[PDB]
RNA sequence: UCUGGUGACUAUAGCAAGGAGGUCACACCUGUUCCCAUGCCGAACACAGAAGUUAAGCUCCUUAGCGUCGAUGGUAGUCGAACUUACGUUCCGCUAGAGUAGAACGUUGCCAGGC
RNA sequence: UGGGGCGGUCGCCUCCUAAAAGGUAACGGAGGCGCUCAAAGGUUCCCUCAGAAUGGUUGGAAAUCAUUCAUAGAGUGUAAA
RNA sequence: GAUUAUUGGAGGUAGAGCACUGUUUGGACGAGGGGCCGGUUACCGAAUUCAGACAAACUCCGAAUGCCAAUUAAUUUAACU
């Protein structure tokens, strides 16, 4: 965590449509569109994707 | 890189003397040291 | 801590059957991760470093470091100096929370036919990955980055070796 | 991969490297020193003969509370000067082990210090 | 004579007259002389200092002892009684 | 072979002729050899022309194994030349030997054969050498 | 395999030595489980008929005075030039 | 009679291996708000808790397996002497290296607990 | 100055010769010098080797990064010690 | 003062030795650039090994003898300014 050269990370509610995975994080400090709690109170700005939605084995 | 001759305020002498480098030190350096004029340890400069 | 207790169940329903360790005080977890960039040639690209410097500033927690060359290696334009470097140590809760989100956006970009990959693996725990930054930068889609890049990627683990290493790839990871 | 270890060995050998030009001549003794994890143990030593002069400790009853992690030591610093204050309530040798100014360490230092010896 | 044809490598040094100066058992001064040394071959012990030119002197006056230092290893010590 | 190929220095000291064999006096490579009786220089060259000779004999028969490489060089002077403005360069390369110290192995070939081969050998060659079998009991 | 030896004694000096090496004998120095460090003398003719009798090792038994000892080498000084042997080493088994 | 540092003994003191030990201390850790904290991590340091620990670490027990030292004897080498003319010979003493038997997997002083 | 001469050199430092104290010649053998560093200095407090593989976006092999061994071989302003 | 029994010590010769540096073998091992289609196979180079050899400017070792000094003891007769 490396202090002196650290930004800030945020662990985001990535709300996804495709099972909302929101257990990431990052510096997208975004506005939450869906203001949940369950997850963070963050952005859900993480709209699509294909990683719990169509993988190449189990799509 | 001279023979560099450093005059103090009023220890009255051209004592001290030391290395420098123009290309590392081309300005006036100063710094403390004993001038026993006045037993203690003072400041001089380059000049 | 997402991927916390998922690989806290898995030691204790795969490996406490496989491995069987003789005390929880002696369980297999993973350390950390070193997210070193590579060369990032600044001889006059100071602005690339730059850009691939705070490209980890948001997709880490920390920004790299700059390793100035040790030496004057011909073949390449370095020295006493030289800026060549980048260097990030991924402990704690950011580890676990880069972790699933980077799995998470992984297969989707990377384009990747196992889901991640199966092994570029040094044969220690250490994975000596290299990459071209497609997965990477969710938060910011490779619209506006600069230049392709792959970091050294290199698992730090309590566990033995990269056969182990398969098997905390268990979670959340495709092998 | 990559393992995890004792600290007290590097303690230890900075402790030496400290040790070369600083002993207990039995007239300044060295004033040794250990914390483990919890309590904090401290014993003036003569290293001219090798011999102790005194021994004190956190978990040693005398000076014993729940206190801070660190008044804890600062009592055995007053404590300990007390004892002193039989003999050896001079000026003596501290020995920082392979610690630092600093902490725990610095609290009993001053407590001591202040405590009656001037080192 | 006829062409006779030069050579270079003819140019060294003037020594230093090196090494030890006392030897184990004799008395000394305070001042004195022990060994004069480059590196430490062997490390002053007590009541020696090493100057400059790893030069060991004996801070005072005594008798010596060479001595062994640790597994493999040397130093001297100076003692006093005298 | 498995050699550094370079050397330190040139111009070197002539070695000790006297002694003793320090080793290699016994039979490791080859089944028959050749040790010697006297304590003096090699050329390069006798050796040369002794294994020729050899070989030449065996119409490629046997193997063969040298124990020995002029590690050493020597200088020379043009011809008689007054003294001392310098040291002359080299002329050759040469390794001492001593009594006792194996020179030459072979094997693959009958015993008598290489007895004549290495009588032969011998008489380009400047020291009394001696036939010897691999050592045993 | 039944070889006897003799004793050697204090300060066998080079010429004593050299003379009773030069005769038809040959140093030895036993040692190991069962013995201490005996010096002795042997015959160097019987040393190599039983050589070649009994191969590199055999466990023989040895006359020192009175008694029979098994024992066996543990080395050998020996000198290639001249084919002849200086000393030889013994190790007992017991 | 376990600990602590303190220790003086050279590692025959060890290396590696095998096994027991248990939060008297030991350390695993709880996190960083607290001093402090790191050209680049609560990593470390420091802070605050002892929650769970012998699993690690650690002590003890076993292997001399790795290492260590290491005989006896002997050799070369060498002083000296006398020989002769020798890439020397002989006599006298000093007697190495290497090898080799063999060994040991610790003695140990202080303190206060612990006993 | 192994006659003179031409050549070459002429002042210091380090090794070998130099013969287990030091010392010791050769138109004998090998290398450096005619400075540098206000930080490469002083103090205090941290850290601890390259190299090898180990191998991997680089990969000319190896740049950078990664794990274990590394005997200080690393590195230590300037020659060897 | 000198000589000798006794001590005690410094040191790295001779010898031995590869443990570094090297220099050298042989054979192996496997791989490499490459015989080719990026490779086979050989080839070398390098590493690794086995085993072996050499060293004034190599040393893990290490004599004899000499050197220095002791309350050194005995016998001599020096010794110094």
């Amino acid at each position: 965590m490396k202090q002196g050269i650290h930004p800030e990370y945020h662990q985001v509610i990535f709300l996804d449509t495709t099972t909302n995975f929101k257990f990431l994080s990052g510096s997208t400090k975004t506005s939450s569109e869906m203001m949940e709690w369950e997850d963070g109170k963050e952005y859900p700005v993480i709209r699509l994707d294909i990683s719990s939605d169509s993988h190449p084995f189990y799509t | 890189r001279v023979n560099v001759t450093l005059a103090c305020t009023e220890c009255g002498d051209r004592n001290y003397i030391t290395t420098k480098n123009k290309r590392n030190n081309p300005e006036r350096i100063e710094m403390k040291k004993y001038c026993p004029r006045l037993n203690k340890y003072t400041l001089h400069r380059e000049t | 801590n997402r991927l916390k207790e998922k690989f806290n169940t898995e030691v204790t329903e795969n490996l406490m059957k496989k491995f069987n360790y003789s005390s929880v005080m002696e369980v297999p977890k993973i350390d950390k991760i070193v997210v070193n960039m590579g060369v990032g040639d600044a001889v006059q690209n100071s602005k690339v470093l730059d850009n691939a410097v705070e490209e980890l500033e948001l997709i880490t927690g920390q920004k790299p470091l700059v390793t100035k060359a040790k030496k004057s290696i011909a073949t390449f334009r370095l020295r006493e100096g030289m800026p060549i470097g980048a260097k990030v140590t991924l402990r704690g809760e950011r580890m676990y929370e880069f972790l699933d989100k980077l799995i998470s956006v992984s297969l989707p970009r990377v384009r990747d036919f196992q889901g991640v990959s199966k092994k570029a693996f040094d044969g220690r725990g250490n994975y000596t990955l290299g990459v071209k930054e497609q997965l990477i930068f969710p938060e910011i889609d490779y619209d506006k980055v600069s230049k392709v890049r792959g970091m050294d990627i290199v698992i730090v683990t309590t566990a033995n070796t990269d056969e182990e290493a398969r098997e905390l790839l268990a979670n959340f990871g495709m092998p | 991969m990559i393992s995890k270890i004792d600290k007290n060995k590097v303690r230890l050998k900075r402790h030496a490297r400290v040790r070369t030009n600083l002993s207990g001549t039995a007239e300044k003794p060295r004033l040794n020193v250990y914390r483990s994890n919890k309590h904090i143990y401290a014993q003036i030593i003569d290293d001219n003969k090798g011999v102790t002069l005194a021994q004190a400790s956190s978990k040693d009853s005398d000076i014993a509370t729940t206190a801070t992690k660190v008044e804890l030591a600062t009592k055995v610093g007053e404590a300990i000067a007390k004892k002193a204050a039989d003999k050896g309530i001079k000026e003596i040798v501290f020995d920082r082990g392979g610690y630092l100014y600093h902490g725990r360490v610095k609290a009993l230092a001053e407590a001591a210090r202040e405590s009656g010896l001037e080192f | 004579k006829k062409g006779v044809s030069s050579t270079k490598n003819g140019r060294d040094s003037e020594s230093k007259r090196l090494g030890a100066k006392r030897a184990d058992g004799q008395f000394v001064t305070g001042g004195s002389i022990l060994y004069r040394q480059r590196g430490t071959k062997i490390y002053p012990g007590e009541n020696v200092g090493r100057g400059g030119d790893d030069t060991l002197f004996a801070k005072i006056d005594g008798v010596v002892k060479f001595e062994r230092k640790g597994r493999d290893k040397k130093q001297v010590s100076v003692y006093a009684v005298a | 072979m498995l050699l550094p190929k370079r050397v330190k220095y040139r111009r070197q000291h002539r070695p000790k002729t006297t002694g003793r064999s320090k080793g290699g006096n016994y039979v490791t490579f080859g089944e028959f050899g050749l040790q010697a009786t006297t304590t003096s220089w090699i050329t390069s060259r006798q050796i040369e022309s002794a294994r020729i000779a050899m070989t030449r004999y065996m119409k490629r028969g046997g193997k063969v194994w040298i124990k020995i490489f002029p590690h050493t060089p020597y200088t020379k002077k043009p011809l008689e030349v007054r003294m001392g403005a310098g040291k002359g360069a080299v002329e050759g390369w040469i390794a001492v030997v001593k009594p006792g110290r194996i020179l030459f192995e072979v094997a693959g070939v009958s015993e008598e054969v290489a007895r004549e081969a290495l009588r032969l050998a011998s008489h380009k060659l400047p020291v009394k050498t001696k036939f010897v079998k691999r050592e045993e009991l | 395999a039944s070889l006897k030896s003799i004793i050697r004694q204090g300060k066998q000096t080079r010429s004593d030595l050299k003379q009773l090496r030069k005769s038809g004998k040959v140093p030895a120095v036993v040692y190991g489980y069962g013995t201490k460090n005996v010096s002795v003398k042997v015959d160097e003719v019987e040393f190599i008929k039983v050589i070649r009798e009994v191969g590199r090792n055999g466990v023989i038994e040895l006359g020192v005075g009175s008694k029979t000892i098994k024992v066996m080498v543990a080395d050998y000084q020996f000198d290639p030039l001249k084919n002849q042997i200086t000393h030889i080493d013994f190790l007992a088994i017991n």
